[PDB]
């Protein structure tokens, strides 16, 4: 019933600098705001309870406002555990809680254009009556990226799987496998298969393509 | 405090399932007490709630249909009956303590770590590999692809290349699970040495090692 939208899903901070997420309710909730904090592990921890209320054991850092229908979490000296998920929730009428749909946290990194390679179909999945075509784009910052598959010059959306790693740990880079799964059949009719990435840094889309009828 | 659920696990579709949550370092009986769910697509929703001595409960839908929530305060314990199940009730189940202050309960104070629960009518499927030359420093691949359940290990050669290798996460296509992994390896010289990624699936006791071919 009552929506929250949080504004971005991920955002790139540095190491003791500020932070700033912010939550817009579809409706006042009369200060009825939470914030919980999203451990890649998988753990939840509350931090903010009624708008700015601190819950204990949690560091002073964290620091929350807002009324009425807006709202946003602050973090004061971003240190390293803080790397997380962060979701506000609305708490007004229960059963109807509701949650945002979470911002991601990351530490900045300079920006690196991803490193793209393009895969034809291997002779032995052509036994199977079965053709994907594997497009890798690996090693880059930051997470946003767009990547479009083209046959013949013709965009196509329709079964393609994106697949995002976790941020590298030991160098903060993203990776991602896309795979556009066909039959056979549509394989060997067309000639030109193309993967096409954009990216932050691009400025003009990174293609990696290839030819069937070589 | 503490919270530690239990019960998740694999489930056929229309199947049943009780989740339990073990509660202990504070008094049980005192609290309203919660289960949210986590989708894959990370949102968080909140399942059902039931008060102190367990005679309201709360549920956004449906009241018997799907999710029933009861409690026994001897025991310390809360329960979830989960019956006639798809799909997208696969999810990560959290129990939560709600917490209110004034008299609205409104946030979750503390949380249990989480049951995964997977709904799937699926066979236990084993993997067909592809290995990934491209076409048409140098990036390799290998697709694992129409396996169930999860999961898979990748390894690359034996594998002497254990950094410039990523895994990619699987998704679920078809009913089935696929998942792609790439490494990164000099030019000079490829194929003069050969490249094998080796694919290990225990549920169906599989393992399938496979020579990289242009």
């Amino acid at each position: 019933d009552i929506v929250l939208t949080q504004s971005t899903s991920s955002l790139s901070a540095s190491l003791g600098d500020r932070v700033t997420i912010t939550c817009r309710a579809s409706q006042d909730i009369r200060n009825y705001l939470s914030w919980y904090q999203q451990r890649p592990d998988g753990t939840v921890k509350l931090l903010i309870y009624y708008t700015s209320k601190l819950h204990s054991g949690v560091p002073s850092r964290f620091s929350g406002s807002g009324s009425g229908t807006d709202y946003s979490l602050t973090i004061t000296n971003l240190e390293q555990e803080d790397i997380a998920t962060y979701f506000c929730q609305q708490g007004k009428t229960l059963p109807l809680y509701t949650f945002g749909g979470g911002t991601k946290l990351e530490i900045k990194r300079a920006d690196a254009a991803p490193t793209v390679s393009i895969f034809p179909p291997s002779s032995e999945q052509l036994t199977s009556g079965g053709a994907s075509v594997v497009c890798f784009l690996n090693n880059f910052y930051p997470k946003d990226i767009n990547v479009k598959w083209k046959i013949d010059g013709s965009e196509r959306q329709n079964g393609v799987l994106n697949s995002w790693t976790d941020q590298d740990s030991k160098d903060s880079t993203y990776s991602m496998s896309s795979t556009l799964t066909l039959t056979k059949d549509e394989y060997e009719r067309h000639n030109s298969y193309t993967c096409e990435a954009t990216h932050k840094t691009s400025t003009s889309p990174i293609v990696k393509s290839f030819n069937r009828n070589e | 405090v503490k919270l530690v659920e239990s019960g998740g696990g694999l489930v056929k579709l229309g199947g049943s399932l009780k989740l339990s949550c073990a509660a202990s370092g504070f008094t049980f009986s005192s609290y309203y007490m919660s289960w949210v769910r986590q989708t894959p697509e990370k949102r968080l929703e909140l399942v059902a709630a039931i008060n102190s001595n367990g005679g309201n409960t709360y549920y956004p839908d449906t009241v018997k249909g799907l999710f029933t929530i009861s409690r026994d305060n001897a025991k310390n314990t809360l329960y979830l009956q989960m019956s006639r199940l798809k799909s997208e009730d696969t999810a990560l189940y959290y129990c939560t303590r709600l917490y209110g202050n004034y008299v609205r309960i409104h946030t979750m104070d503390y949380w249990g770590q989480g049951t995964s629960v997977t709904v799937s009518s699926a066979k236990t499927t084993p993997p067909s590999v592809y290995p990934l030359a491209p076409g048409c420093s140098v990036t390799l691949g290998c697709l694992v692809k129409g396996y169930f359940p999860e999961s898979v290990t990748v390894t690359w050669n034996s594998g002497s290349l254990s950094s410039s290798v990523h895994t990619f996460p699987a998704l679920l296509q078809s009913g089935l699970y696929t998942m792609s992994s790439s490494v990164t390896v000099p030019s000079s010289t490829w194929p003069s040495e050969t490249v094998t990624c080796s694919v290990a699936h225990p549920a169906s006791s599989t393992t399938v090692d496979k020579k990289l071919e242009p």
